[PDB]
């Protein structure tokens, strides 16, 4: 913990309409950059 | 041999800045067939590596052998099965173990926290609890922190069934006497599957 | 086979109106090689029967064999050892196994008894807490009534140790709001070795 | 639980100069006849 990294992750994770791989994607990118770490929703 | 198989521990599954892992812990294999093929799948499909890590130990008279297979967060708070595979020749069958997350549906914790008894004031150490109650899975994490910085000095139960078909625990952090009574603010941060963010945080001062 | 080697439950040991057992249980044994005979030890002394009673049961694909030697309360409250041995002909070895109690000095217990908190009356079942600290050994039994009887509604949690190298347990009482509200007594029953009679009481009112 | 058969039982249990055997037996006296149960104390 720290960050919205994990606000963003909760609420990507959270996503009713998002897809399975929609979601992973997301998940991953905001792992990866924590920076981008906002960048989150399709649906 | 034998295949025992380990869940992520839960800050770790729940925390994205964590990595949680399913750790494939067996004790034997033997010597002359150390040949110990682990073999990971993941509901259905096996993961190859899906960086999978044994490391050789050489211990006893025997050999621990252990492969972590590392789990996406996502994956296993959704529930999919964690199923290790030990091979060999001097294994006639293939040692299977499945593992995944309680199955149930979520129940959000009861977080609040109880002040030290007057009787104990009479004591120059004082105890501060906090009650967690009815969540599920059991998977949880509690932590205490003073005036916004970790606090070592506690002990958590285990969560234990209650009447309800949920879970509870309690946390005591037991500080000084003097330590309460100058109105300082102490806090309990617990963490499980449903709560807002996977964190909520419940304070007890003077 | 395998001989596993069980305590008196405390409560057993504690109240001169119970009677305290040790029981060996024996998973295996096998057919053909039925013929376990069980040695009982006390200290150094072994004691025929001193009431031993193994009671034949017909499992799995195997045998269950148990016997329990019945303990006088002094003597595992001054520590003897209880030492179990089985026997056999298809067994090598003679299966020992020590039992005693903890080996420390007696630390009696804290109980404090607390409150529901306000945050909870928001809820139409409180809980009631009692908070059993610093105790030595873990062998201890708590108990809650209402008004001046037994409630079966508690749930009571392991004894965990403390930094202290002392133990601590919690036990909640479940009740309804307006039972709570009503200014009805309700009491923590702890049962200890160092305690006053082997018992204390401490109570919960509005 | 119940009776002075244990507040009994306590005491000779928490006798310091109740020599062993000199205990068993008022303990055991104090099994067979809670009736009796306030027979305590030699030393
Ligand atoms: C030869 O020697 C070796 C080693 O011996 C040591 O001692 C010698 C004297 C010395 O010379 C050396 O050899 C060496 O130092 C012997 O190995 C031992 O073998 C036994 C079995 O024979 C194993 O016992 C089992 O243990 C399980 C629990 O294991 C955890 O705890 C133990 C004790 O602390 C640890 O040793 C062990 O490593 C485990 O710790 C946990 O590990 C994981 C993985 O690392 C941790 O993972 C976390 O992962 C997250 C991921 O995000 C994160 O990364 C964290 O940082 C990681 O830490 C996890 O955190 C650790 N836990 C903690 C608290 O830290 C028992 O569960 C198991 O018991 C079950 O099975 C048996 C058998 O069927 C049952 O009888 C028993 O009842 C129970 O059954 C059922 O299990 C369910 C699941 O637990 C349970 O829910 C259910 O209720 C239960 N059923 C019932 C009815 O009760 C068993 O006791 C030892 O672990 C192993 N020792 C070691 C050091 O590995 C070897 O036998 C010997 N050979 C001989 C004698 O022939
Ligand atoms: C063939 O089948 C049989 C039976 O199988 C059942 O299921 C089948 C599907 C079915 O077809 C039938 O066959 C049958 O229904 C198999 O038997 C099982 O075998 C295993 C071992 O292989 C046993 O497991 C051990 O269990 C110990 C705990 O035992 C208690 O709990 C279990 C679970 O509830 C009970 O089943 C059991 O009866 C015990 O209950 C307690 O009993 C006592 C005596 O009755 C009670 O006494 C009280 O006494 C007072 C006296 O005043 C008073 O009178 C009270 O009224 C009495 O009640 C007591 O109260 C009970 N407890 C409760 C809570 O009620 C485990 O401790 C043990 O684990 C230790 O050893 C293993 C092996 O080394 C380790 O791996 C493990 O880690 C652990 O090691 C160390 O132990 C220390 C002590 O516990 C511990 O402190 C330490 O931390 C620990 N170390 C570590 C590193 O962790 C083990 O799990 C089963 O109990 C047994 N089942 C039965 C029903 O008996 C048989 O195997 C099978 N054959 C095969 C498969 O080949």
């Amino acid at each position: 913990f720290n960050k919205e990294q994990q606000n963003a992750f909760y609420e990507i994770l959270h996503l009713p309409n998002l897809n399975e791989e929609q979601r992973n994607g997301f998940i991953q990118s905001l792992k990866d950059d924590p920076s981008q770490s906002a960048n989150l929703l399709a649906e | 041999p034998s295949v025992f198989l380990f869940p992520p521990k839960p800050k770790d599954t729940l925390m994205i800045s964590r990595t949680p892992e399913v750790t494939c812990v067996v004790v034997d294999v033997s010597h002359e067939d150390p040949q110990v093929k682990f073999n990971w799948y993941v509901d259905g499909v096996q993961v190859h590596n899906a960086k999978t890590k044994p490391r050789e130990q050489q211990y006893n008279s025997t050999y621990r052998v252990v492969s972590v297979l590392t789990v996406l967060h996502q994956n296993w708070l959704d529930g999919k099965e964690y199923k290790c595979k030990v091979s060999n020749k001097a294994l006639p069958a293939p040692i299977e173990k499945t593992i995944s997350k309680a199955k149930g549906q979520p129940r959000e914790p009861q977080v609040y926290t109880l002040p030290p008894s007057r009787e104990e004031m009479t004591k120059n150490q004082v105890s501060l609890t906090c009650l967690v109650k009815g969540f599920y899975p059991s998977d949880i994490a509690v932590e205490w922190e003073s005036n916004g910085q970790p606090e070592n000095n506690y002990k958590t139960t285990p969560p234990v069934l209650d009447s309800d078909g949920s879970f509870f625990l309690y946390s005591k952090l037991t500080v000084d006497k003097s330590r309460w009574q100058q109105g300082n603010v102490f806090s309990c941060s617990v963490m499980h599957e449903a709560l807002h963010n996977h964190y909520t945080q419940k304070s007890l001062s003077l």
